[PDB]
């Protein structure tokens, strides 16, 4: 979790993961919540780590979810669809970490809801693109 | 952290089908050849690659060795689709 963020605040509206692998399911719960679908991370499955398995599970409670490796250059097109999930994978880490990309602010920063501690923070677009490994869960 | 055994994994070829949007990737895994499939997905200007389930599993297993590995595979793929000459093999993972 060594990537650079600013304006971080604990935010009890962010769903906190219950286990190390739980960040995918926590993101999945928030992604569905934004679309008026209410399913707890335990029912989604706190073992789900790959984009394939996460999109597949969201499509058991909704329809139209994609789990794809996406180009850095599609950042703004992803956020135009609403919230989406991004797999963060920083240098030296042996695991990925799913975060919810809520949108981009007027200065172009990326707004992140992070289930690690249940916080909201911002990242520059450039720093976000470097840490995000391209793996993404989104609903065009 | 502990020691993750290192590997030489190269991308040997990218075969893209304009009709179906299917993509065949051939990797060398320390000399052993393997073919994986994906599908190219451009939706609402989002440039995506839908790995097969097995390709996603394979990529996830080597992300600990090279977290940029999908950026590499994706960069090569989009250049191939746009008709640029790409020199293969392209390193995915090296020791």
């Amino acid at each position: 979790g060594n990537w650079t963020v600013f304006d971080e605040v604990l935010d009890s509206n962010v769903i906190k993961q219950l286990t190390l692998t739980g960040c995918g399911a926590a993101c999945g719960e928030m992604l569905l919540r934004d679309r008026y679908i209410f399913v707890t991370q335990n029912v989604i499955g706190t073992e789900l780590t790959s984009m394939t398995s996460l999109a597949n599970k969201l499509n058991k409670f909704d329809v139209g979810w994609e789990g794809n490796a996406v180009s850095e250059s599609s950042l703004y097109a992803l956020s135009n669809t609403g919230s989406w999930g991004a797999m963060m994978w920083d240098s030296g880490s042996k695991v990925g970490h799913w975060v919810l990309v809520k949108g981009v602010d007027d200065a172009g920063n990326v707004i992140i809801y992070d289930p690690y501690q249940g916080s909201r923070y911002l990242m520059t677009e450039q720093e976000f693109k470097e840490v995000w490994n391209g793996h993404s869960v989104y609903k065009p | 952290g502990i020691v993750f055994t290192n590997h030489n994994i190269d991308l040997l070829s990218v075969e893209f089908d304009e009709i179906t949007k299917n993509c065949n990737y051939t990797f060398s895994v320390d000399g052993e050849t393997a073919i994986f499939t994906a599908r190219i997905s451009i939706i609402r200007n989002i440039k995506g690659i839908k790995y097969s389930e097995e390709l996603d599993k394979f990529i996830m297993s080597i992300m600990p060795l090279q977290p940029k590995v999908s950026k590499i595979l994706g960069g090569v793929t989009w250049d191939c689709i746009c008709g640029k000459e790409v020199g293969f093999p392209v390193r995915l993972i090296g020791k």
